[PDB]
């Protein structure tokens, strides 16, 4: 998921504004 | 913005700056 | 011993620390 | 909620627990 | 949504997140 | 300038990038 | 409580939060 | 020690409780 | 210059910085 | 003082405390 | 201590080395 | 350069001062 993602990869802001409840 | 290479606390750091008053979940894959 | 305020991104940092793996969701809202 | 227990009052490790998944 | 303050370390730090590989100045003088 | 306009005051992360290079 | 990877100046963030004002040592190995 | 530990491997608060004074 | 008040897990980060491999100790009730 | 190694956010948090109120620029290699 | 000398007052970064081991 | 230096290698807090403002 975007913790993976963010941490093997690369993430954009936008991905994490997914989780914002 | 730019894209992001984040791991551990320095994600919720990012998703805490993102979200704002708004919060947010912190589910890591077990 | 007594405890001390925790706020903003600190908050969340401690939330980290506490929880790691379980996950959290921090909703200053509620 | 979680800022007016652990921000505007104080609490401890063992309250934020309360907020794990 | 409304946003909240940022200062100090936590002012760069959120410089840092916004504008990583392009670089940034930090110029409180000005 | 930014002390001024993210601290003193508040700003957004859109108005952040108005310091990148 | 989980347990914890922590290099940096991210075990001494975690000392702080764990010993609070009753303070503590930071004694790496050389 | 404990800082090693810590980064190598893994560690719980409970054995970083112990360097508290 | 003058320099900026450095408070709590800030003020241990700091020291962090200042003395890595010497380590340090941090007794605020001291 | 101790050499450092520094990546990531925690080399622009070096540079905050380093360099105080007279600000600091952040030029990574593109 | 070193709270009233960095935090409530202000202190430099060579005093924070007085705390060094 | 410096950005790099730190990371990859180590650099002191007298390098880091050339780029303070
Ligand atoms: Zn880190
Ligand atoms: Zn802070």
């Amino acid at each position: 998921g975007i913790v993976e993602q963010c941490c093997t990869s690369i993430c954009s802001l936008y991905q994490l504004e997914n989780y914002c409840n | 913005f730019v894209n992001q290479h984040l791991c551990g606390s320095h994600l919720v750091e990012a998703l805490y700056l993102v979200c704002g008053e708004r919060g947010f979940f912190y589910t890591p894959k077990t």
